[PDB]
């Protein structure tokens, strides 16, 4: 009910163009009722006078009528095709742009395949409602109103018999249309489910072949595919069950016309001529009634898909504070105030996180697996917000500053390297689009990235594969390091920056890397403790609490956890 | 962990010779650089002989040529041979263990040059 | 042509679907004339004995067509859906057999559209055909025959009406097919744009280039809507032309009809019958023209489906291959040379070294040497151009793929976990592995400490990509998963890159203890973790640098000294 009003709600600015569609469809329908009648009426004035008296004169009249009607149906289809695709385009655009506003906390939990299906399949599914189902509806309502007036002109009493079956006609349609939409919605969610396994398995097939999960992922697919088959048949059957079921109601209707025209035919009233004529008038009324009842059932297919489209449009998106402040004259002051954060909100991940970082400081966040180092970084990037605590970037709180200006001041190098499927040049150009080739090539030469780019088939213009897996795992890291160093932020995050990069090449950057790192605040995460030892402040993390703090030399003689961490690198005791 | 044991020292006549042995217990020398330092009454801990794991020795220009360093990899001990002792050598000699930012110092062997 | 093989097992439902349509067309066309025969006898005789008796008979005929109508839908929907459902499972099986290269030939974003949309286009074709597969020819062949007795010498006009109608759909096939293919090609772009923002939303938000991707989507969305209107314009342009030939056909009937009155060949009321037959011929002609429009959309989608099925995988199992029930672990390389692209320089070349079974081997080198690439030759993930790989002193190609891969376990450089739970993810190596077995492997990989400290233990939800955990935890899980499989040949591509130095020690010593008869290989970047291995292997620029002890490689092997220098000085 509500979804239908919202679906047709996208046709609201198109109303001015839609009025013309109603005009052109009515003119072509009136010409489509007169033309088969005129050929049967003028034929009587052909057999009686004969010769070339009236035979070639009527051909020029009919020739212009048939040409005007043929041009009318073409004009109707041409203007509707443009309008149909523009409603589809706007619906597709409104979905992708909603995803860019939606928080990260949706992407990780929901399957990727179902999202793609909701744009590629579900919006291609609402093509059966636009154009074809619109022209036919407006043609359907004019022929129904055009025939009901003809029936009342013949007999008012006999028209009420054909009108008493109309509430029962709407009754059967509403029972079918409710089930048709019910099965078609289930068909689309299982399609998105199947789309989930397709996307997931393809993007990670190398892992599947390695652990020989070929039949296991096949049975995981077949469990959803056989379920899609069982709902698919139910959707298709219910879609095409209304036309033959309505043909039964028509045949039962004509059986009652001959039935009542038998008992009443015994008396002086009701003639043989009156029954045969009223059948012809009821036929011109049943035909649009069958079509309008079927179209309402055929649009349920689109209604079920549009229902999945509005679910994404109803999702709660990222919202900034009304008094959003744009951070001007960024220095690099970072401060945490008794921060407590949990992802599942049940098991607290960060238990009391508090530290002060002055601008232009190299901070080395260190600690064991699953401590909360990446969590402190993610909260700073405002991907997630603190339950009870404060993050003050350059004096102002993280909540008051808009996400748009907060991310403008901070550049990142993620733990799990992600790369776009464009040219190497366009991938490094992310974060700073104003970067010239003189900037790009000099930066890449300093981070040892340019060493392997000049060996590629198209060089800097080599179009990368999805996630850039056509390169070595360390090679990808060096690309992400440059990307952020080109973006030139006042605050930089080097979360697991040189994990897959070798110890020898990592040192070769270090000197040139720090030259670009000076005059900026940088939080570096690494388990290569002997590289991050020269940082201005070292924050040792454990379970999600700050255990040891200060400079390297001070923490070594302390013989605490940092000493236990550092000595563990070298297995020589 | 780390532990350093110093052997030798004592007193010797001017323009003579002496051997200073630095034994590293519960540690394998083959990976970290070996060091030698000295502290005289009123003088800073000035470097004597420094040798990295890749065999690269850097003696101080004032004690250069005279002093010779030795590292026995199978024995796990670092020796410092002294040749022609001068009155400047009258200081408590220390041994040094390197490793990337993780050092350990020696106890101090006694050296007194008589004139 | 090969698409029919999937409709072949469901031929019982495929042959009964048009059979019910014949029952339906008879019970709908003959019933109004049969009902009139009851009316005709109702005025001739009347009474309760003739009107009421036929009143029961007319209800029966109405029920036959009703069951015949709904019966046509059921027999066709079951056949159309089962065609698509069996087509998808045969395509997914072929995509599962594909090698990393075959998944990159067709784009990852295109394969999704092929396995879903391109199946649906063919699925709708079977549905559209089955309904008017017997309705279209029987109303055309049976339609002209009824008109043949009415018109004399007008047969030549009917034969001449065939070529302009044939040209109307032949032009729609010539220009249609490449344009309808451009629609399915443009969907692959909006599929790629959405997947790019989905896999790595954190990268888009961090650099605020959300508007750039919004513009990137608008550039591809406009590309799709314009690709649709370009192919669909052919259908719009064919409408006034096809309708005009029907009007021109009626003009030919009226012109020649008046001549027949002068010659006295057709009666005064014979024009009523021929105008009714002319409508049945044109309506049946429109029925062929409608399914042919679905054919051009389906043919463009058929090519995309068939090319995925006919695509030979880069890694194939030999017909006369001998299955290996037991693997000792005798790894050997004989002048192995591999290249990814013909235009580029060789990745690996002149690699020849023998590996003892059970012994731990440390593999070190610079970024872009070929450590991961060489380790991919062992479970047959890549085939060399020159030279051969030998497992148990026998070629890898001669051994069955499913048997060979079952004995070799690996820990990839980029750890990727899948949907389900920790237990559901760990059971990838061996689904037959009982709770007692999977726990001991997790006690080696230190991950068991944390596994139990979750809301449901091993049954704690793991989301696509493992993204619902910490970097090192994904890595810690990945180690235990390879140990679960119980191998005789083990590969550890940067095993503890995202793990602390304390846990790092615990994992390595936990491996040696449980690899007493397993050819273990560890791609390591650290020197102190490389000493734990029996024989240390060195790789640089592509060629093999050195194979021997730590004492040998420091004086003989040149690149080994360079990596060692960055860690000690
Ligand atoms: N699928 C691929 N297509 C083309 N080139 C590839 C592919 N995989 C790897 N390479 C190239 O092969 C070379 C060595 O790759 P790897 O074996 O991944 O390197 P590596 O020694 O493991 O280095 P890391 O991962 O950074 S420690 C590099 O120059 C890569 O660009
Ligand atoms: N999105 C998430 N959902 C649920 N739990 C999470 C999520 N991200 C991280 N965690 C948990 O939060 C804790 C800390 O995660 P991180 O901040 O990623 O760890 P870390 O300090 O970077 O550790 P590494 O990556 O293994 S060295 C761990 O117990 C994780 O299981
Ligand atoms: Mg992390
Ligand atoms: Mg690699």
């Amino acid at each position: 009910t509500a979804t239908l009003r919202r679906l047709l709600g996208y046709l609201r600015p198109h109303t001015f163009t839609l009025i013309m569609v109603f005009v052109f469809v009515t003119v072509s329908s009136i010409l489509g009722v007169l033309s088969p009648y005129l050929i049967g009426k003028t034929i009587a004035v052909v057999f009686v006078p004969r010769r070339f008296d009236l035979l070639p004169r009527y051909m020029l009249i009919l020739g212009t009528i048939y040409a005007l009607t043929s041009l009318l149906f073409w004009l109707q289809g041409k203007i509707m095709l443009t309008l149909s695709q523009d409603v589809v385009f706007r619906l597709r655009k409104e979905l992708f742009e909603k995803l860019q506003r939606v928080p990260v906390g949706f992407f990780d939990r929901t399957p990727h395949g179902d999202i793609i299906s909701r744009v590629i399949n579900d919006v291609d599914n609402i093509n059966n409602v636009l154009g074809n189902s619109i022209i036919q509806f407006f043609s359907g309502i004019v022929t129904l109103a055009g025939a009901v007036i003809m029936m009342f002109r013949v007999n008012v009493i006999l028209s009420l018999v054909t009108l008493s079956i109309v509430p029962l006609t709407v009754l059967i349609t509403q029972i079918v249309s409710s089930q048709t939409r019910k099965y078609f919605y289930e068909n689309q969610r299982v399609l998105g489910q199947l789309n989930g396994i397709i996307e997931e398995d393809i993007s990670g097939l190398t892992v599947i072949k390695l652990f020989t999960r070929e039949e296991k992922e096949m049975e995981k697919f077949d469990r959803v595919n056989e379920s899609l088959r069982k709902v698919g048949t139910k959707a298709q059957i219910f879609s095409g069950v209304l036309p033959p079921l309505m043909n039964m109601v028509n045949n039962l209707g004509f059986a009652l016309i001959s039935g009542f025209g038998g008992w009443l035919a015994l008396k002086d009233i009701i003639t043989v001529g009156t029954i045969a004529t009223f059948i012809g008038y009821s036929r011109q009324f049943t035909r649009p009634l069958n079509e309008l009842s079927n179209q309402f059932n055929m649009i349920q297919m689109a209604l079920a898909s549009a229902e999945r489209i509005f679910e994404i449009l109803d999702l709660e998106e990222e919202k900034d504070d009304p008094d959003a402040v744009e951070l001007r004259e960024v220095r690099g002051e970072i401060e945490f105030k008794n921060v407590w954060f949990s992802y599942d909100k049940k098991k607290p991940v960060l238990k009391d996180i508090t530290f002060h970082i002055k601008p232009g400081q190299k901070v080395a966040l260190v600690g064991p697996t699953g401590s909360g180092k990446t969590t402190i970084v993610n909260l700073l990037m405002r991907f997630y917000d603190v339950d009870r605590g404060q993050i003050l970037v350059d004096g102002i709180d993280i909540r008051k500053i808009k996400r748009s200006s907060l991310r403008s001041s901070i550049g990142i190098v993620l733990q799990d390297t992600i790369l776009f499927s464009t040219t190497v040049k366009e991938n490094l150009k992310y974060g700073n689009p104003g970067a010239t080739d003189e900037e790009i090539k000099e930066a890449a030469k300093l981070t040892h990235s340019d060493h392997f780019i000049k060996h590629l088939p198209e060089g800097y213009e080599t179009v990368l594969t999805d996630n850039g897996e056509d390169l070595s795992q360390g090679q990808r890291q060096l690309l992400a390091i440059t990307r952020a160093f080109l973006a030139n932020p006042k605050i930089l995050i080097l979360d697991a920056a040189t994990s897959n990069v070798d110890t020898k090449t990592e040192k070769s950057i270090q000197a040139a890397m720090w030259k670009l790192m000076e005059g900026k605040t940088s939080i570096i995460i690494a388990h290569r403790l002997n590289t991050i030892k020269n940082a201005d402040l070292i924050i040792v993390l454990r379970d999600g609490e700050i255990v040891e703090m200060g400079k390297h030399d001070e923490l070594i003689q302390k013989r605490g956890f940092y000493y236990e961490l550092f000595t563990s690198q070298y297995g020589l005791v | 962990q780390g532990q350093l044991v110093e052997s030798g020292g004592g007193l010797v006549q001017a323009g003579g010779s002496l051997t200073l042995s630095c034994a590293a217990s519960v540690r394998d020398i083959s990976f970290f650089a070996v060091g030698w330092f000295r502290q005289a009454p009123g003088k800073q801990r000035e470097l004597v002989a420094q040798m990295t794991s890749l065999r690269k020795i850097n003696y101080a220009d004032s004690v250069k040529g005279r002093f010779t360093i030795s590292r026995d990899d199978a024995k796990n001990t670092v020796s410092l041979q002294m040749n022609s002792l001068k009155p400047e050598d009258t200081a408590v000699y220390y041994c040094h263990a390197s490793l990337p930012g993780l050092p350990y110092w020696g106890q101090g062997t006694p050296v007194t040059v008589s004139a | 042509k090969t698409l029919a093989r999937y409709l072949k097992p469901y031929w019982i439902f495929a042959v009964l679907a048009p059979l019910f349509m014949v029952v339906e067309v008879i019970c709908d066309l003959s019933q109004p004339t049969l009902l009139a025969r009851i009316v005709a006898e109702g005025i001739a005789r009347g009474d309760f004995s003739l009107v009421l008796k036929t009143g029961i008979l007319m209800l029966i005929v109405a029920l036959i067509g009703a069951v015949g109508g709904i019966g046509c839908t059921v027999f066709a929907s079951y056949a159309s859906q089962n065609f698509g459902a069996d087509l998808r499972r045969d395509l997914f099986r072929k995509v599962l057999s594909f090698s990393i290269s075959n998944v990159n030939r067709f784009h990852t974003s295109s394969l999704i559209t092929r396995l879903t949309n391109d199946v649906t286009q063919l699925q709708n074709l079977v549905m559209m055909l089955l309904r008017i597969v017997v309705r279209a020819p029987l109303l055309f062949v049976g339609g002209i025959v009824m008109a043949v007795s009415i018109n004399v010498k007008l047969s030549s006009v009917l034969i001449f009406l065939i070529p302009p109608i044939v040209l109307l759909f032949v032009w729609l096939t010539k220009k249609g097919n490449p344009l309808f293919r451009k629609i399915q090609e443009s969907t692959d772009e909006v599929n790629r744009v959405v997947r790019e923002n989905l896999l790595g939303v954190r990268v888009v938000r961090a650099f605020r280039r959300e508007e750039y991707e919004n513009e990137n989507f608008r550039k591809a969305n406009e590309s799709l809507r314009r690709s649709i209107i370009s192919a669909f314009s052919l259908i719009v342009f064919a409408l006034p032309l096809f309708i005009f030939i029907v009007n021109m056909g009626m003009i030919a009937v009226l012109w020649f009809g008046g001549v027949l009155v002068r010659n006295n060949q057709m009666e005064i009321g014979s024009i009523m019958a021929y105008t009714n037959y002319l409508m049945q011929i044109m309506f049946s002609l429109m029925m062929i023209g409608n399914i042919l429009n679905f054919i051009v959309r389906a043919s463009a989608s058929a090519k995309r489906v068939l090319e995925v099925l006919n695509e030979k995988p880069a890694i194939e199992e030999a017909d006369n291959a001998l299955a290996l029930p037991n693997v000792e672990g005798s790894v050997s390389f004989e002048n192995v040379e591999f290249r990814y692209f013909e235009n580029t320089d060789p990745v690996l070349s002149g690699v020849n070294f023998s590996v003892k079974p059970g012994s731990l081997v440390a593999v070190l080198g610079e970024t872009g040497s070929g450590k991961s690439t060489l380790m991919n030759l062992i479970p047959r993930l890549i085939d060399p151009e020159r030279g051969r790989v030998e497992v148990d002193e026998l070629d890898v190609r001669t051994v069955k793929l499913k048997d060979l891969r079952g004995h070799i376990s690996a820990v990839p450089q980029e750890t990727v976990l899948f949907s389900g739970t920790i237990k559901e993810n760990l059971k990838w190596g061996r689904e037959d592995a009982t709770d007692d077995e999977i726990v001991e492997a997790a006690k080696i990989a230190q991950i068991h400490d944390f596994i139990i400290s979750l809301p449901e233990g091993y049954d704690s939800r793991v989301e696509r990509g493992g993204r619902n955990f910490s970097g090192g935890q994904k890595q810690r899980l990945s180690i235990a998963r390879a140990l679960v499989k119980k191998p005789k040949v083990l590969i550890l591509d940067d095993c503890t890159s995202s793990v602390d130095p304390i846990t790092e020690k615990r994992i390595l010593d936990g491996l040696k203890r449980y690899t007493k008869g397993c050819t273990t290989f560890i791609i390591t970047q650290k020197i102190p973790t490389a000493l734990l291995a029996d024989k240390i292997l060195v790789l640089h620029e592509g060629k093999v640098a050195g194979f021997g002890t730590h004492k040998e490689l420091l004086e003989h092997c040149k690149p080994y000294r360079e990596i060692y220098e960055s860690q000690f000085g």
